[PDB]
């Protein structure tokens, strides 16, 4: 129950405007990733409930980013 | 939109191109 | 490019009830959303850290830019959490 440092930071680089992280960098996208996925996790099964079924679906996903402002971000990354 | 984070969004779908 | 399925999974797991079920590309999808969030945020805090001519990127800095984006909830368990690393 703690993320991979090494995959965050690797994450971190693909942006070619990132220079140097600061070792802690990492460590704090790791809570925060935890804390996200739950969230994004809960909204999600909201629509699966919805719809009757015991099976989380991307369909799901798609619905909750739509229905939550913080996920604006998302719109493009999973299509409605 | 999301007054908070439409700069970004709008300049991270710029990169992604 | 990913956060490992097996541990997005666990996480996902760990929110939905105890019988509940995930589809593999509702994992999938969770693994997208989580490299967006991570690069959403770190372009945020690599933009204000150059033109502020710094050359690196903090673990305040970060912080900072979840502020800034509207994720004010994540500020203080942060926090919390790196205190308790450093301790």
């Amino acid at each position: 129950q703690e993320l991979p440092l090494a995959r965050i930071k690797k994450i971190m680089k693909l942006d070619e405007d990132v220079k140097m992280i600061s070792a802690e960098a990492p460590v704090l996208f790791a809570k925060a990733a935890q804390i996200f996925i739950t969230e994004l996790t809960l909204r999600a099964w909201i629509h699966t409930e919805d719809n009757k079924r015991r099976t989380l679906q991307r369909n799901d996903i798609a619905m909750a980013i739509t229905k939550f402002d913080q996920f604006d971000f998302l719109i493009d990354i999973v299509p409605r | 939109v999301n007054a908070k984070q439409y700069x970004r969004i709008l300049k991270r779908r710029x990169a992604r191109a | 490019i990913y956060l490992p399925i097996a541990n997005v999974a666990r996480i996902m797991k760990n929110a939905i009830p105890q019988t509940g079920k995930i589809a593999k590309d509702a994992k999938e999808c969770v693994q997208e959303c989580v490299s967006e969030f991570i690069s959403f945020i770190t372009s945020e805090a690599s933009e204000r850290c150059h033109q502020e001519k710094r050359k690196t990127i903090n673990g305040e800095d970060i912080l900072f830019a979840m502020s800034t984006l509207g994720f004010d909830s994540y500020v203080e368990p942060l926090k919390l959490y790196l205190q308790k690393f450093r301790e």
